[PDB]
């Protein structure tokens, strides 16, 4: 319900290698000096550049598991009203590389999240089914 | 001209003479 | 570049 | 042997009535229907009307196989909404849209 | 064709020339009658008779324009040049090795030669109409096609196997893709 | 270091962490114990033979 | 059978409606499969179809003759000129939804041939029929009810 | 050979084949006229009779 | 456009397949790979006309 | 039946490789697959 | 209102327009009701009493069912398989015979024009087999020389292109939708660019360019379907869209009736 | 082996074509691709029918009944 | 019928019109094929048979063949080559098309799996739907070269409880593979459930690739001016690596190494060279040819044709051969009556420099017959002599 995690990302690089709707992100934390992240963007519903300064959310959901999807119906008090990008996925792997710096994996449907950060920032996320949120 | 020497495609003329005074089975009968 | 038929009549104008 | 008829292609075989209504077991206030004598031309135009009704959930079709002039449907609608009643909708808009452009065709060509 | 090296153009040429086959050709018009033959050709002597045994001692040239006056697209296959000049015959047409059956294939040295075998093979039983009086022949097992059809993509030869008069399928519209999984 | 074998080990461990979840950074509940023991306890089940004798 | 030895037997018809259809209305007659092409190379077939294609819309025939200088160029360019795709290509629709196909399609007329072997003189079945005279174990030959 | 180690059988047929995407792994398409000559004896009992008499 | 070639026979048409054979009146060498004495065999089928 | 009027035969060095003296005297394709593959070829 | 009809051009036989406003389920939908489903005349029934032709029976009688007739009311026929009838009936059927005799040295073709209705009409407009050609001269059927005959009566029967193609309405039906490829339902195949090699529609110009260089607007919807009807010539092009709208509503209103079963 | 009816793809009736078509060339001298825009049959899965039919019924009568 | 696998029991499904029908993944093992090729069958008559049937010569058990323990079917045709278009990251399904795929799985939960993106447009990829036909519990993981949790490139494969995570299914995933995910299926779920699992894929994939399509043309086989260029000079670079070792061993210059003559030694180097001027000039092929080309599509799925078939269709033939060896000299000292004697040069001794895409030289035409008809009579002697010897 809470957002597990957020953070402003500024798009180190961009990759738009290989493919026509999908593109890889170089994200660099101006908050903290140790945030990396790399993730899978489509660039139909998102067009990116260098040095974009993006909101980067988490929002284990969107209430303001058994859940068969459904449309929204009008106005609903969801998340992303104040946010313009969603992606539902999920993690499967916490890889901590390090000393209390702490890296995660998502997958997206094959759209994969890879960040990295202090502990004391990440302990909150553990491999629950995550949303995606990105305004800016 | 007529001394003038021949392409490649006139040579089709040659081969239905041939079939013209030959024909497929000529061996069978001869 | 393909078939041809109508080449007879030059004969007739070699004639 | 084992050819059959055509108007039991359309029109409706005997005892058995042209659709078959059964309660479905996976979602609540959902239902398969089983339409006999009929394919894509009837099935694809019931399906995309569906989906402009906002109370339902879930609506899709398949053909089983291309020997006959069946195909099943899969309709889920929100509680409280009959699918029956619920597809009742759908037909009067499809109609109402064609009687609607049988008129609105015949006024252009009309003007001729 | 018999090729005649000395020749006072400076190269070899052959014995055969336009007037010949602007002859030719006057003789096959008619349907004045004059009928000059395959054979005149013969007794021209520009046309010459070979064997196996005759082939070990002789030089073929491909084709005449090509190789025997001396001396770009590249979709064009890429041939040999005429670095020889002691030619002795040239081929009238290299296509013509092929047999019966084998002739009807298009572009048959576009194929994996195996597949020109398999055509051969499946087509001495196509269906389609193997006598024009199957009418009056009473014999056993005969199969006709209702509505024939000469080939588009048709071969030079298969105008002398009578194949545009006594066809043995039809054009088919054909779609490449993998539609219905059937 | 590949030779064509019996049961899968590899995977049995896979669906082990999956069908239990292992909470990864704890400490175990094992015993060093029951581990050695528990693998030579399980190695005189793998019972291709059912004689009794000294040959088999 | 086509005339490059990709014999094989009718799977399945499907009615005009349901066939795809290209922008002009053109339902193909016959469906094959594209996994015929690589293995075999049998890359005449390829070009036959798209000569034919030139012949019936220009008026010519396909002079497929084996060892000219004709290449793929200059049948693809002259099929540009008619207003189509050159390389035989075209846009079609999926017969059930009438919706765009996401890939394009290879497309045009194709010489086919009839062979012998109609399924209804393949078929049969056998349940205590008829037996030899010296074995008594049943008798060969569809014809004569075989086994 | 010939007649013992291989011989001739009824209650089988043999057809052409072809493809269709929509049947499950283990089922196999047979014509229905092979369906109406073919055929398996079975036993009547009190769980099938009706159906069976029916059949008949 | 039928051609003849053919003979009929009690009212059926056959044809007879050309036969291929060996040279007549010609000398060939052979080898002999076999331990036999004769390494090589100069044979020739001589014949008539 | 073209074909057939112009077939050769021959009963049994190794005859049924395509022998480079077959050039444009038999049909370099035309040839039964099985038991007679090189044995019969066709002018 | 509703969806929205727009005519560009209509000749004899054939008619184009734009379909526009419409969900692409129904215009498809529309497409295969005219194909197939639309009541049509056709030959069925054959009894040869004298054939001296070259050609085979059945072939005969397979092309005499190919012949298109005129069947603008057929509406005021009643199915084969409805009526009570001994094999057909008036109120069923047409019944048409055929005779034909080689007469002149010459070959003496027959032709679709060479038939006559021997029933009763009840002055309905159908039966009359369709002269396409200006010359009045009908579908060339068959060559005769003298010495043959043809004697045979056919029967013509209320049948529907779903069943077998010659109860066919309507041929080739030109159909297409958002000529600029702005609704990205297509991948161009192409080797340098696509643009260079695939041609552009004819109806391209109808719609506003592509105006490149903005985002693709996902949420939108397909509408302005370019259809194109080309009518054998049973009825003409008018009826077949009407006809055919009209049997898509008795479909549809069919289920709604069969609802009502409870 | 004469004048087909309706073309197997598009199914546009072209029986009646068939004179007009051979009218044109023993007359005109036009090109059968240029015939065909004067015939009417601009489409290519009829211009494909009359351009590739085999007329044997004409070669069927010179048997005397 | 020389398998175990070649005869099995099936379940009868009565149909119209006269042939035999059965599911495609199935036709591997028979090694059947719809050329026109014809099976017998066989109906057992007492109660005893018809178990002995059920419960051994079940098809769902021949899965796994124990002739080299690997599952001897697969998902093998255009499915193999709709799913991995399926699977990629840049493919996405609708929500109106999403409910009928989702109907087709038979047994399908009755549950919407959420969408993997949202606002705007909730859209789904391949991998999530394709999981939904994977049954849950499924866990499985292969780490090609390149692999990594990131998965650049998309190699490799995992899945974790029936849901795919990243890698692009393909034959080495899902086909005939020792490793690969059916026979894990059967291992975990028994080979009951593997049989559903054909009957979920397919219908799936063979529903969505009908409504995506797919072909190959003409152009599929077009290279590049460039590479078309770049091949002409592989193929003159060979030549001048023939022509100096042609005169080499003209000046005596050459040495046969020991246990070869000067002759044998020559020829390994002339015909190694031609081979790899072939397979480096093929190299040329699979490298420039679009991700869009059809065939290279086919290629990296698995489905049909490999390296060697896009080389010669595209970039060259190769050199014919003969008993292992080239052309021989059927001629005094020459092939064809076209030559001078003594012309080693591979266009002379049976090497084929054109390519399938334009046609052969008769020279070079007549040569690909003999090296085409040695095949067959190989393919005769093998049913000759492994049937014989496998009785
Ligand atoms: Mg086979
Ligand atoms: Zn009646
Ligand atoms: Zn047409």
């Amino acid at each position: 319900s809470n957002t597990l995690f957020d953070d402003i990302f500024q798009v180190s690089e961009v990759d738009p290698g290989r493919y026509n709707k999908v593109c890889r992100i170089e994200a660099a934390s101006t908050t903290q000096d140790q945030c990396k992240l790399t993730l899978d963007i489509n660039v139909e519903l998102f067009p990116v550049a260098a040095q974009d300064s993006l909101t980067v959310t988490i929002a284990s959901s969107l209430n303001l598991a058994t859940r068969s999807w459904r449309p929204p119906q009008a106005g609903d008090r969801s998340l992303a009203d104040d946010y313009d990008y969603v992606m539902y996925g999920t993690a499967y792997k916490f890889e901590e590389v390090s000393k209390d710096l702490i890296a995660v994996y998502y997958s997206f449907g094959g759209l994969l999240m890879r960040l990295e950060g202090n502990y004391r920032n990440l302990n909150n996320l553990k491999q629950e089914n995550a949303y995606l949120l990105i305004r800016r | 001209d007529e001394s003038a020497p021949i392409t490649a495609e006139d040579s089709w003329a040659v081969i239905s003479a041939f079939f013209r005074e030959k024909g497929l089975v000529s061996q069978q009968l001869d | 570049f393909i078939k041809r038929d109508r080449m007879r009549r030059n004969f007739l104008r070699m004639r | 042997m084992n050819a059959p008829d055509r108007f039991e292609l359309f029109l409706l075989g005997e005892g058995e009535s042209k659709l078959k209504i059964d309660p479905d077991t996976k979602a609540p206030n959902a239902v398969v229907i089983t339409f006999e004598k009929e394919d894509h031309t009837l099935g694809n135009l019931i399906r995309a009307e569906l989906l402009n009704d906002r109370k339902v959930l879930f609506a899709a079709y398949k053909v089983e196989h291309p020997f006959f002039a069946r195909f099943k449907l899969r309709i889920q609608t929100t509680e409280g909404y009959d699918p029956k009643d619920a597809l009742k909708n759908a037909c009067n808009s499809i109609i109402n849209k064609l009687g609607a452009l049988k008129t609105n065709f015949e006024t252009e060509w009309n003007l001729q | 064709f018999i090729v005649e090296d000395d020749e006072s153009l400076g190269h070899k040429e052959l014995k055969v020339r336009k007037g010949h086959i602007a002859k030719l050709m006057a003789t096959e018009y008619q349907d004045d009658v004059e009928e000059y033959t395959w054979s005149s050709l013969l007794n021209e002597g520009l046309v010459e008779y070979i064997d196996a045994e005759e082939e070990e001692s002789i030089l073929i040239a491909m084709q005449p324009e090509d190789l025997e006056p001396a001396e770009v697209d590249p979709a064009k296959r890429i041939r040999v040049s005429h670095h020889a000049t002691t030619f002795t015959h040239c081929e009238i047409h290299p296509s013509m090795i092929l047999g019966v059956a084998a002739s009807i294939i298009p572009f048959p040295d576009h194929n994996q030669s195996p597949r020109n075998t398999y055509q051969s093979a499946m087509g001495k039983q196509a269906m389609g109409v193997f006598l024009t009086n199957y009418n009056v022949r009473m014999d056993t097992m005969a199969n006709i096609l209702y509505y024939p059809q000469k080939p588009l993509g048709t071969t030079r030869a298969m105008e002398y196997l009578k194949f545009r008069e006594l066809p043995a399928g039809q054009n088919a519209i054909v779609a490449i893709a993998c539609y219905s999984g059937y | 270091a590949n030779w064509p074998l019996p049961v899968n080990i590899r995977r049995i461990i896979q669906n082990a962490q999956q069908t239990f979840h292992i909470d990864h950074t704890k400490p175990s509940d094992l015993t060093i114990k029951d581990i050695v023991l528990g693998v030579k306890d399980l190695q005189e089940n793998l019972l291709v033979l059912r004689g009794k004798n000294e040959i088999i | 059978a086509s005339r490059h030895g990709q014999k094989g037997t009718i799977g399945i018809t499907y009615r005009r409606e349901d066939m795809p259809f290209t922008a002009e209305g053109i339902v193909p007659d016959l469906i094959i499969n594209p996994h015929a092409i690589p293995s075999r190379m049998t890359v005449a077939h390829l070009i036959e179809c798209l000569l034919s294609k030139v012949a019936a819309l220009s008026g010519n025939e396909g002079d497929a003759s084996p060892f000219t200088d004709i290449t793929v160029e200059g049948i693809s360019k002259l099929l540009r000129e008619h207003g189509y795709q050159s390389r035989g290509f075209e846009v079609m629709y999926n017969g059930h939804t009438g919706k765009k196909l996401m890939a394009q399609i290879f497309f045009g007329p194709t010489y086919y041939q009839r062979l012998r072997h109609m399924v209804d003189d393949k078929i049969h079945a056998r349940a205590r029929g008829p037996m030899q005279v010296l074995t008594r174990q049943p008798v060969e030959g569809r014809s004569r009810d075989g086994g | 050979r010939g007649n013992l180690m291989g011989k001739r059988v009824d209650f089988s047929a043999r057809t052409v084949i072809s493809g269709d995407p929509n049947l499950e792994l283990d089922q196999v398409g047979v014509p229905k006229s092979i369906a109406k000559t073919l055929t398996y004896p079975e036993v009547v009992t009190p769980y099938n009779i009706d159906r069976l008499t029916q059949l008949v | 456009f039928d051609m003849g070639g053919y003979f009929i026979i009690n009212g059926s048409e056959k044809v007879l397949i050309a036969q291929e054979r060996s040279a007549g009146n010609i000398v060939q060498v052979f080898k002999k790979a076999a331990p036999s004495p004769i390494s090589h065999v100069a044979e020739i089928r001589s014949a008539l006309e | 039946t073209l074909s057939h009027l112009r077939r050769t035969n021959t009963p049994i060095a190794k005859p049924r490789q395509l022998h480079n003296t077959h050039w444009g005297l038999v049909c370099p394709a035309e040839t039964p697959e099985g038991q007679a593959c090189g044995l019969v070829k066709n002018l | 209102e509703g969806p929205q009809v727009k005519i560009r051009e209509a000749s004899k036989d054939n008619v184009d327009f734009i379909l526009s406003n419409v969900d692409l389920a129904m215009a498809n939908s529309l497409r295969r009701v005219m194909i197939a489903e639309i009541p049509t005349l056709a030959i069925d029934s054959v009894e040869v009493e004298t054939n001296t032709t070259v050609l085979a029976d059945e072939f005969i009688a397979h092309r005499l069912g190919l012949i298109p007739l005129q069947s603008m009311d057929i509406e005021q026929l009643e199915y084969s398989r409805d009526c009570f009838c001994e094999d057909h009936c008036d109120k069923c059927s047409v019944v048409l015979t055929l005779q034909a005799f080689g007469e002149s040295e010459s070959t003496t073709n027959v032709y679709s024009k060479d038939l006559v209705i021997v029933s009763n009409l009840m002055g309905r407009n159908i039966g009359h087999p369709i002269i396409q050609d200006k010359e009045g001269n009908g579908v060339l059927i068959c060559k005769l020389r003298k010495g043959q005959e043809l004697k045979l009566t056919c029967v013509a029967k209320k049948g529907i292109a779903k069943e077998h193609a010659k109860w066919g309405p309507a041929a080739a039906i030109e159909f297409e939708y958002d000529p600029w490829n702005k609704l990205k339902h297509t991948d161009y195949w192409y080797e340098q660019d696509s643009a260079k090699e695939w041609p552009q529609s004819k109806n391209c110009e109808y719609e506003d360019p592509p105006n490149e260089g903005d985002p693709f607007d996902y949420k939108a919807q397909a509408d302005t379907f370019y259809m194109n009807v080309e009518s054998v010539g049973s009825i003409p092009v008018d009826q077949v869209v009407v006809r055919g709208i009209d049997t898509l509503q008795k479909k549809v209103a069919s289920i709604l009736l069969a609802l009502t079963q409870m | 082996m004469i004048v087909p009816v309706r073309c197997f793809s598009c199914g546009k009736v072209v029986g009646d074509k068939w004179e007009s078509y051979l009218n044109l060339l023993q007359e005109d001298e036009l090109d059968e691709g240029t015939a065909l825009s004067r015939l009417g049959l601009k489409r290519y899965c009829c211009r494909r029918m009359i351009l590739t039919h085999v007329d044997l019924i004409e070669k069927f009568l010179r048997y005397n009944p | 019928s020389l398998h175990k696998m070649s005869m099995m029991a099936h379940r009868v499904k009565v149909i119209p019109y006269s042939t035999f029908r059965l599911n495609l993944s199935v036709t591997s093992p028979y090694n059947a094929d719809f050329d026109g090729d014809e099976m017998n069958l066989h109906v057992p008559q007492s109660e005893e048979t018809r178990a002995e049937l059920s419960q051994l010569c079940a098809v769902p058990l021949q899965i796994v063949s124990p002739q080299s323990n690997k599952p001897c079917m697969g998902i093998v045709q255009d499915t193999l080559c709709g799913i991995r278009k399926l699977t990629l990251r840049d493919t996405f399904i609708e929500l109106d098309q999403v409910l009928n795929m989702l109907y087709w799985v038979p047994d399908w939960d009755g549950v919407i799996p959420t969408p993997a993106i949202i606002k705007p447009k909730p859209l789904w990829s391949g991998k999530q739907i394709l999981s939904v036909a994977i049954p849950n519990g499924i866990h499985l993981q292969r780490f090609d070269e390149g692999t990594t949790l990131l998965s650049p490139k998309d190699n490799g494969m995992l899945i974790i409880d029936g849901q795919i995570i990243f890698g692009v299914v393909e034959k080495k995933t899902v086909g005939s593979s020792n490793g690969g995910l059916i026979h894990v299926v059967t291992r975990e779920k028994g080979p009951q459930v593997c049989a559903k699992l054909f009957g979920n894929i397919q219908k799936v994939v063979n529903f969505w690739l009908l409504h995506n399509g797919f072909s190959t043309g003409i152009g599929d086989t077009i290279a590049d001016g460039p590479t078309m260029r770049e091949i002409t000079e592989t193929i003159a670079e060979a030549k001048k690596k023939v022509l100096d070792v042609t005169k080499e061993a003209q000046a005596n210059l050459l040495t046969a190494k020991h246990g070869m003559t000067l002759r044998e030694s020559f020829e390994d180097n002339v015909v190694r060279f031609l081979n790899e001027a072939r397979d480096k000039a093929g190299r040329l092929a699979e490298v420039n040819l679009k991700d869009l080309n059809n065939v290279k599509q086919m290629v990296m799925a698995g489905s049909k044709g490999s390296f060697i078939n896009i080389a010669q269709m595209s970039a060259c033939v190769g050199q014919q051969s003969v008993e292992g060896k080239r052309i021989a000299f059927g001629f005094v000292d020459r092939t064809l009556p076209h030559f001078s004697k003594d012309d080693y040069s591979p266009e002379s001794k049976g090497f084929v420099e054109n390519s399938y895409l334009r046609g052969l030289t008769p020279q070079e035409f007549f040569f690909h017959a003999m090296g085409g008809r040695e095949g067959l009579i190989d393919t005769a002697v093998k049913t000759a002599e492994t049937g014989y010897i496998q009785r």
